[PDB]
């Protein structure tokens, strides 16, 4: 249930984000409502800008969590279908590419490491003499519908809010601002 | 400070203004100031933000130490040191409260007028300030309006004041200034000021150069 509850928490922090987003456009339209009218005090513009500044800091934060999190899950669902499918026919691929296995499995360290690279090239040439006809397929049985949800490409506003990034200064400086947001918020 | 400064005071700013001239004698000073000092304390305890236009520290502790009884022990300058004890506090009610309100205070002190004393305040109020402003006397002799030296200003604690982005905006000019003189970025920057609405529209002006 390992994949199960990672793909709960990428939807937790998925909806963390969704929830940072809207109070982000709720800053916005606050925002522009207040520079169109009359904003005729400045020091609530001073703070607008403050708050602003560390929701972008967060959201691209969740943005970034969320990424990662993507990435997690399809990693462990990809290599839990590759171990569940090689186990099952480990056999035939192994008679396929056996001398190499062998050469691996009783050599030393650096040929095993050439034994590692040389199957590499052999599927990486595998996979490009089957690859022009590009038939189509349909995702893992056990894991379908959550990938199709989910998506192997995310949203577009993710990698887009995840172009600029910060220096670690400014991290640590941008979390400080976000406690001292979270206790001005409380009072 | 002289009548006709403090009669164009009371016909220019809204807000009241409080003055008690070198005429009166120091004690008049002294209890003007701490009665002025305590009443915005007491304002400020209603979480209302107060601001201070303090003129001058070192005309303050000019007063009480003409004031207050000696204590046996007198530094350089003809000043004993609880002389200056009063204006220490005086000086330090400025805070930002937690639940509500906030006392800013600027002050002003005299700089090399020949007075051996004023330097003895200037160095003992150094360091017990958030943020300083300097301003020099070669800049003025050319008449460059204002007089403030961007070098020797600074400020405590700017991250947490502002933005990240607007600092960021700072430290530029900070970088732009640094290299020439003083002065020569005064004209610098009043010429490249002038035309400039406000400052936000500076920002874009100044950085695609």
């Amino acid at each position: 249930t390992a994949l199960q509850q990672a793909f709960d928490t990428c939807q937790n922090n998925k909806a963390a984000w969704l929830q940072r987003k809207n109070e982000l456009a709720a800053a916005e339209q606050e925002y522009l409502r207040l520079l169109s009218g009359e904003g005729r005090n400045v020091s609530r513009l001073d703070e607008l800008r403050n708050i602003i500044e560390v929701r972008k800091w967060q959201v691209n934060q969740a943005a970034g969590r969320y990424i990662r999190s993507h990435e997690a899950v399809q990693h462990i669902s990809i290599r839990d279908r590759l171990n569940d499918f090689m186990q099952q026919h480990g056999t035939a691929l192994a008679a396929a590419l056996a001398p190499e296995l062998m050469g691996y499995s009783e050599l030393t360290a650096i040929a095993r490491n050439c034994a590692i690279q040389r199957a590499t090239d052999a599927l990486r040439e595998a996979l490009l003499s089957w690859l022009a006809k590009g038939e189509k397929i349909n995702y893992s049985a056990q894991d379908s519908d959550i990938l199709t949800t989910i998506g192997f490409r995310p949203d577009v506003a993710s990698v887009d809010d995840s172009r600029e990034k910060f220096t670690p200064a400014q991290n640590m400086i941008f979390s400080r601002k976000s406690a001292q947001l979270a206790s001005r918020q409380s009072v | 400070e002289r009548p006709e400064e403090v009669t164009e005071m009371q016909r220019l700013v809204k807000g009241e203004v409080v003055a008690s001239t070198f005429d009166e004698p120091a004690s008049r000073h002294v209890q003007v100031a701490e009665m002025v000092i305590e009443k915005a304390k007491r304002l400020v305890e209603h979480k209302k933000d107060v601001i201070i236009l303090l003129d001058s520290i070192t005309r303050l502790a000019r007063a009480y130490n003409t004031v207050v009884p000696a204590s046996g022990k007198v530094l350089t300058g003809g000043v004993d040191a609880n002389a200056l004890h009063r204006p220490k506090r005086f000086f330090g009610a400025a805070r930002n409260v937690e639940e509500g309100g906030s006392l800013t205070i600027i002050a002003t002190a005299l700089i090399d007028t020949g007075s051996k004393m004023d330097e003895v305040i200037y160095e003992e109020f150094k360091g017990t300030g958030n943020m300083e402003l300097h301003l020099s006397r070669k800049i003025a002799e050319k008449r460059v309006f204002p007089a403030i030296d961007y070098n020797r200003s600074g400020t405590r604690k700017e991250e947490l004041l502002t933005t990240q982005e607007e600092l960021q905006k700072m430290w530029i000019l900070r970088k732009i200034i640094h290299p020439m003189g003083e002065i020569d970025a005064m004209e610098f920057l009043i010429n490249k000021l002038a035309m400039t609405k406000t400052n936000d529209d500076f920002f874009e002006m100044m950085k695609r150069s």
